[PDB]
């Protein structure tokens, strides 16, 4: 993946929460927060760290129960047949029908599902088992215990990382809907960005910006929004204060406009990335022109 | 369904016999909106049956139903019987009504 | 000249040559006596067969044009090439007012519906899709042929498409719910060309083949399918069985219609051939040395005396019928 | 935009924008209601060929590698996922996200992917339209005359700043001294000669903008009502989710009462027929909205 | 405000001020369909309709090929209660935006008022309601003019007559309905389908009692033929209460009855105390309608029998709201 | 003539169950879909 | 992507479609059918052994 | 048919570096060769104004160039000594053909189809065979240098002119010039016969009478730097009529395709149409901004092209 990432201290924090549950057997993830707070693209980073092939779903306006469950099929004889580490990572957009979270439920919990090869794919599946037990060196015969192996191998093997928003009632709606999501899955509260992660992305971007003026006067009454501003802080450091203060407007914004009955955008960290990347290309644009 | 409520009118057009369906709101109410528009068609071929300047010698009166032509016989008729009083009934279209 | 009974002679009436390369197909303009072809140089060049005189050239397709045709009121001409592109042309105006894409190979065929609000098409792809006129959407794709679909056409009232493929089958779909009405398989080699029976045509075909009346009245639809066996089929899509099998080509048949009028059968092929056959009798009556090359396709004017046929020789001829 | 944009307009006037700016880049229109959209997808992602989607309230989510601009650089190409195939993503490629209802929602992930762009119509700009709207019908010469000076100082404008930037180019790219070579004095004395003309015809251009203006100073108290009542109109959804009105709605009961209007059949006088157009604009607003 | 009270006239509005590109959503209450309407207006334009019922499958596939017939062909379609389909509404405006029909083109959506109906169909249609009439002198209207001038001016001269009473009793009946404790028990659908129930009544009856004669006898029409059938199968029908029905057969025999001829023929009694409505002593069409354009502006609940005071809460209520409304939209 | 060609794709890894399965593939098209296949291969393509 | 093969002497038989060069225009310009994937060919493509 | 060119143009096409030499039409396809000085033939689609391809074979200025009645293939003459046979499909030189000394001014090839015609400074007319490339015969009698050079419509009867005056008509038999013609005031420079198409309508514009076959004789026209152009009877060898109005030298002359007017272009910076009838269209159409070179007419398509020294290939409508 081509593309760059700021890192602050909640990074490194939650990489090594997602790092030890990888390292688990049926370990399966719960991350919970904001859309574009980088929860698919950090545990695809440390997916890749730990050997983990990321799986998502190519969901589509056509796609379809039996369409969802081809997909598991393919991750499962991925993961159990050929013993392939694999992350499946999905999101709650992705589940177009409440049959989506059936048959998580089962996998979550028990590692297999049921009702998912039956028929000639079954016969299939249970060829491939055969085999696939031959290379670890098991002499497995009949079908009973090749599904007894093949069901260990995927525990061991598939990982499961669900990533949805914070939705107070989505969240109770789907502490019912799927109880193995709350009860077989570690719940990581990664949340919107805070204050400290919004000034540690903008110290970090804006520091290639001069943004340097020795003889700024600091105001008696700074309108201090990180809490832990140095006391005599620099010109670069109010702008970077300025730039948490600005994201921090718009959350008021739709909280007002929603109160008085408008419709309301959620504001994401995605926007604060837009907003220092059009800070740092206009002050170089201007400044060359002014130059 | 609409196709099974056609093929009953079917069958009772040709037939020329009386069909009570008691509990008519028991169906979907988009359905019973569907429904509407074959009983106009029955009720206007009737209507033009009716007329004294129609000949039994002439060609017999049809009706549209299911993309066919069927033969409507004047001795036919429709009743709908309901209880409007039970909560979660179905509530007829104006137009059907 | 018999209303319903004329058939072409060996004296050419025109011999219109323009193109480049060699030309695809030749349809006739449903309401003016004017004339369109298409070739593979890119090129859909304009005739009018009265007068033999060359009007002007629709470009615009990047590589070989394969198939063109017009809707009922002859307003709006449908042509695809093998850019896997379908433009959809102004007549009036001349110009390409809509260019679909989606095809992923060889477009090989196009026809717009009877209703003139939909534009059916097959490629190379194994898949027949239907296009919107006025949106230029995709709404359908009819899957389940093995191989390249050669040629897809509609019926009279276009409820049914008919399709020809490199699978040496030949499939008939419902339009409304894309099924497969019947998989008509007697071919050896593959198939080039499908038409329809004129609703004029279902009593002659229906006492010719011997079969009986039947009680509801219509006969059934009838599908011909020449193919590369040097053979012509008549089919009925209704019982799925072939009724006759027309012997006589030298080569591969490349197009086959009905007469007007329904009462013969005119078919071309690579044997340098037009020939006219006698479904009463099964048997051919006449052959024309059409051209000095393969003739690609035919075409029979509705009202007018006319044939058009095309060839690899980059010439279009016009016969007279007497 | 640094995210891909998202075009909200109800009457689709941003729509032909976007065709007009990117008609020279061959760009292409299409939707995600279409089954072959994957295909022209493709295209453009390979040939980097500008493309707009419309009805995007059907968002296909095989876009998220695309607006997340998940790609892959290796061996000097750049590599997007799109579905399971790799396709060479072109540079110039750029894709746009139109729609024509204000009030549709959208999934948060689709809101971080996107930037979005509302086009809505405030009170400045339709005065303007109504204003414009009720010159052409009651005083064309005046119309025409506004828009043939409106053309005229924009290309005086673009004169003067063409002939600035001259003089500045040509001032920095002396090999030496200006008297040193004859031609720059004589180039130098041609731009400045020629601003000296256009000065005089930006003036010339201005005082007749006076007298347009001080005619069109009559039918302001119109076009201010005209703002008021769409307003009223749209607002009327408070009390109502049936009172749904379009900005079109509204162009059609002003274009009705100004040239269907049955009682400026033989008045002539401009303060009177101004008087009638403003006494039945009220009337026929009332007579349809009710 | 003098337009709105008269009624909608649509052959004025969907000929001239309706474009072709947008459909005519015709929007009404319970109790009320706008179809009947248009087929009336569609038959004396001597314009082709096509009437299609929405609710099922194939029933979008008609309503898909009739309308790109109609928009080549100029003709025009009818869906009724599109309202039970709002997503496949949606899919309707999307085809419609992108559409250059006929000139003669017009597209009729008749649904009931519900808060399903997608938003963007609403901005993309015009919106027309259908609800009771606000008075009595605005029920008369509607009643006269949706009534052929035909069907009133028959062979006996009397026949005006009964319509004009009939007319009243119809609008009594159906204004009662907004006071539904006191008008009546409870909310009954007196619509135009009783209406018109009740006039084929009473040319049926007329034409058995009068041979053609061009003029009857007032005791020699049916009035029991008339009070009963209106009492028990048009409009009796409906009513479940036996109060109803016995204030249903007061107003019957207060109004159809040989005296209803006479010229001092009180309507209503004592409507402001002083006044009361007298019969007009026209024996024809024009002479009752001008009787009823000329009915005072004013109302009051005694019109139809009623205390005065039985609006007062009502129209107290309506006044906060409307207070509510001004103050929510400033 | 409309025979479909058939090739065997051969590698280092191909062994006798390559082939078996390759020759299950072309008999199951030519022996129960009723499709003519003209199967060539080379001399080189025979490893064992 | 121009590539350097090494150790021919245990060639694999899968570089004959792409030796013999049996590639077919239209539908994508030049179309190789490598295995079971129709491959489409790249012009600035060789191989060295 | 009435088809004339008007004032408004359609295409401009510039894409030579040097200047032009000669337009000519493709027989079938809709094509328009276009040959320069800068050694280097043209394609174009007239009907469009799309370049089409370059043959850059040649060494120095390409004079002339002519097709065959099949339009197969393209003869080509440059001032490179030497003639070059195109073959039309691949469009590739197939054949290239030496000999005929210094430069080579006309080149052309009788309906026939087998054989080609040259013309050159040498002062002699070279007959070739276009399947090998062996110069069979040669014309001899032309004392300075040819300059423009055109067979009959049946590979018989072979005209050419000359700066020495003379243009003479030579016959493919008997090797001998039929007609010598040496009247012209100044050097002819172009030259064209008559289509069947125009026979009849000559016999009552001039008033010939009719000899004993009934058959008015085959017909020649010449056009000289003199800025008059003559018509003449080949069979006889005397004038008809004299035209004259051009203000500079004639380069280019054809007959109209219905046979009823006369174009032609001059170094007068027009092109001049003249009705030889009744002497009553005399249009003159400003073509070019510089000397016009050449034009040709096309068969059935109402469409004209002409060549100037300004680089720019023009196409008129005909009307
Ligand atoms: N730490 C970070 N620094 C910079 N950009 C980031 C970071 N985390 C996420 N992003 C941006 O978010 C995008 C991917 O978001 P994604 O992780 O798919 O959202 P979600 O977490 O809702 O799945 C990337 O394009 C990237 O630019």
């Amino acid at each position: 993946l081509d593309v760059p990432l700021v890192l602050f201290n909640e990074v490194l924090d939650h990489v090594l929460r997602i790092d030890r549950i990888f390292r688990q057997p049926q370990g399966h993830l719960l991350l919970i927060g904001v859309s574009g707070a980088g929860k698919t693209t950090l545990s695809r980073f440390v997916a890749w760290m730990n050997g983990l092939s990321v799986y998502q779903i190519k969901v589509h306006r056509k796609y379809t129960g039996e369409d969802f469950d081809e997909d598991l099929r393919t991750v499962l004889r991925r993961s159990g047949c050929k013993n392939e580490k694999i992350a499946f990572i999905m999101d709650e957009s992705n589940v177009l029908d409440s049959g989506f979270l059936e048959r998580m439920n089962t996998l979550l919990a028990n590692g297999e599902v049921p009702g998912l090869f039956e028929g000639d794919e079954y016969a299939t599946l249970m060829t491939q088992c055969k085999e696939g037990a031959q290379k670890e060196g098991l002499m497995l015969d009949s079908h009973e215990e090749l599904y007894k192996w093949f069901t260990s191998q995927v525990i061991r093997n598939l990982h499961v990382v669900f990533t949805m928003n914070p939705s107070s009632e989505g969240l109770k709606d789907r502490a019912a809907t799927s109880p193995a999501l709350f009860n077989r899955c570690v719940l990581n509260w990664f949340g919107d960005w805070s204050t400290e992660a919004l000034y540690q992305v903008g110290k970090e971007f804006t520091s290639k910006m001069d943004l340097e003026k020795p003889n700024y006067i600091v105001p008696d009454y700074m309108p201090v929004v990180y809490d832990k501003l140095p006391q005599p802080p620099s010109h670069r450091e109010a702008i970077v204060n300025s730039c948490v203060f600005v994201h921090q407007t718009l959350h008021q914004a739709n909280a007002r406009l929603a109160k008085r009955g408008g419709r309301t955008m959620a504001i994401t960290p995605r926007h604060y990335l837009d907003f220092i990347n059009h800070y740092a290309n206009l002050f170089h644009e201007k400044r060359s022109e002014l130059e | 369904d609409f196709q099974a409520m056609g093929r009953i009118f079917v069958g009772l057009c040709q037939v020329g016999a009386w069909g009570c369906f008691d509990e008519f709101n028991r169906l979907e109410e988009r359905m019973l909106s569907a429904v509407s528009q074959q009983v106009q068609c029955i009720q206007e071929a009737l209507r033009e049956h009716s007329n004294p300047n129609y000949d039994k010698t002439s060609a017999p009166i049809t009706c549209e139903l299911l993309n066919k032509q069927v033969k409507v016989s004047p001795d036919m008729a429709i009743f709908i019987t309901m209880n409007p009083g039970y909560a979660g009934r179905s509530n007829l279209p104006d137009n059907l009504k | 000249r018999d209303p319903k009974e004329w058939i072409p002679r060996p004296p050419e009436k025109y011999a219109l040559s323009g193109h480049r390369s060699p030309v695809t197909r030749v349809i006739f303009h449903p309401v003016f006596s004017v004339m369109v072809s298409a070739s593979e140089d890119a090129t859909i060049k304009v005739w009018d067969y009265e007068t033999g005189d060359f009007e002007r050239t629709l470009k615009g397709h990047t590589d070989s044009v394969q198939d063109i045709s017009f809707d009922h009121s002859g307003k709006l001409l449908a042509s695809c090439s093998a850019d896997m592109t379908i433009k959809l042309w102004d007549f009036q105006g001349f110009e390409c007012i809509r260019t679909m894409h989606g095809h992923d190979h060889n477009v090989s065929s196009v026809a717009i519906m009877p209703n003139g609000d939909h534009i059916v098409s097959a490629s190379r792809d194994k898949t027949i899709k239907m296009w919107e006129v006025q949106t230029g959407y995709c709404v359908k794709t009819f899957t389940g042929h093995r191989e390249w679909v050669r040629m897809v056409r509609p019926n009279q009232d276009g409820t049914l498409i008919a399709s020809c493929s490199n699978d040496q089958t030949v499939r008939v779909w419902v339009v409304a719910t894309k099924e497969c009405k019947a998989e008509l398989r007697e071919h050896e080699h593959v198939v080039e060309c499908i038409s329809w029976a004129p609703e004029s045509s279902y009593s002659s075909i229906s006492e010719a083949t011997g079969s009986e009346t039947k009680k509801s009245g219509k006969p059934g639809p009838f599908l011909l399918s020449g193919s590369r066996d040097k053979t012509i089929k008549m089919w009925d899509v209704s019982t799925g069985m072939c009724l006759m099998t027309l012997v006589g080509h030298d080569n591969w048949v490349r197009g086959v219609l009905f007469h007007s009028g329904g009462k013969f059968i005119l078919s071309c092929a690579d044997d340098k051939t037009l020939r006219v056959w006698d479904y009463k009798n099964k048997r051919c009556m006449k052959t024309l040395n059409a051209h000095e090359h393969f003739v690609t396709s035919l075409d029979f004017h509705k009202t007018a005396p006319y044939v058009v046929t095309g060839s690899v020789d980059q010439t279009v001829k016009v016969w007279e019928c007497r | 935009f640094n995210r891909y944009p998202l075009i909200i307009d109800p009457s689709g006037q941003a729509t032909e924008f976007i065709m007009n700016e990117y008609k020279d880049r061959k760009i292409t229109r299409t939707s995600f209601l279409d089954d072959a959209f994957r295909k022209n997808l493709e295209s453009a992602l390979r040939f980097g060929n500008p493309l707009l989607v419309q009805d995007v309230e059907s968002y296909d989510p095989v876009l998220n590698p695309v607006l997340n601009r998940e790609v892959r650089r290796t061996g000097g190409r750049v590599l997007i996922t799109l579905g399971d195939q790799d396709i060479d993503l072109s540079p110039s490629f750029v894709i746009f996200l139109s729609t024509r209802d204000p009030t549709v929602e959208f999934p948060p992930d689709l809101c971080s992917r996107v930037t979005f762009v509302n086009f809505t119509v405030t009170r400045s700009s339709l005065q303007s339209q109504c204003l414009n709207e009720v010159l052409k019908a009651e005083r064309p010469d005046v119309d025409e005359k506004r828009s043939d000076l409106l053309k005229l100082q924009g290309e005086f404008q673009l004169r003067l700043r063409q002939l600035e930037k001259s003089l500045l180019q040509a001032l920095n790219e002396v090999k030496g001294r200006i008297l040193d070579d004859d031609t720059i004095i004589t180039t130098l004395e041609n731009l400045k000669r020629e601003a000296a003309e256009v000065t005089r015809k930006v003036e010339e251009t201005d005082i007749v903008m006076q007298e347009v203006e001080t005619v069109s100073q009559q039918y302001l108290p119109l076009s201010t009502a005209c703002s008021s009542i769409y307003f009223t109109m749209e607002s009327l959804k408070q009390i109502h989710f049936l009172y749904q009105y379009s900005l079109q709605f509204f162009l059609d009961i002003y274009h009705n009462v100004l040239y269907e209007n049955p009682n400026l059949k033989g008045v002539t006088d401009h303060t009177q027929r101004l008087s009638i157009i403003t006494k039945d604009l009220f009337q026929v607003a009332f007579n349809r909205v009710a | 405000m003098s337009i709105m009270e008269q009624p909608l006239d649509l052959t004025h509005i969907v000929g001239t001020e309706v474009k072709p590109n947008t459909p005519v959503l015709m929007c009404s209450v319970p109790g009320y369909d706008a179809s009947g309407h248009v087929e009336d207006l569609a038959a004396e334009q001597n314009t082709q309709i096509t009437s299609i019922a929405i609710g099922s499958a194939e029933g979008f596939n008609q309503a898909d090929k009739a309308i790109n017939t109609a928009v080549k062909s100029g003709r025009w379609v009818m869906l009724k209660n599109v309202h039970l389909a709002p997503g496949w509404l949606m899919q309707l405006e999307k085809k419609l935006h992108s559409l250059q029909p006929h000139a003669c083109f017009r597209l009729f959506l008749t649904m009931e008022i519900n808060p399903k109906v997608p938003v963007n169909l609403l901005r993309a249609g015009r919106i027309f309601v259908f609800e009771p009439p606000p008075g009595v002198k605005a029920n008369m209207l509607r009643t006269f003019s949706s009534i052929p001038v035909s069907r009133i001016c028959k062979s006996p001269n009397e026949r005006a007559r009964l319509y004009f009473l009939l007319a009243w009793f119809h609008a009594i009946i159906q204004e009662r309905l907004r006071y539904a404790p006191l008008g009546w028990s409870k909310k009954y659908e007196f619509g135009e389908s009783d209406l018109r129930s009740a006039c084929d009544t009473v040319d049926t009856w007329l034409d058995d009692t009068a041979k053609g004669r061009q003029n009857i006898s007032p005791d020699k029409i049916p009035w029991s033929a008339l009070k009963t059938l209106m009492a028990q199968s048009i409009y009796g029908g409906r009513v479940d209460n036996e109060f109803d029905q016995r204030l249903l057969n007061t107003f019957l025999e207060r109004l159809f009855t040989t005296r209803s001829f006479d010229s001092e023929f009180k309507l209503a009694c004592k409507v402001d105390g002083h006044k009361d409505i007298q019969m007009p002593d026209g024996i024809r069409r024009e002479e009752f309608v001008q009787w009823v354009e000329l009915l005072p502006d004013t109302q009051t609940p005694s019109w139809l029998g009623l205390p005065n005071n039985a609006e007062r809460v009502l129209l107290t209520t309506q006044g906060v709201d409307m207070i509510s409304k001004m103050l929510k939209m400033q």
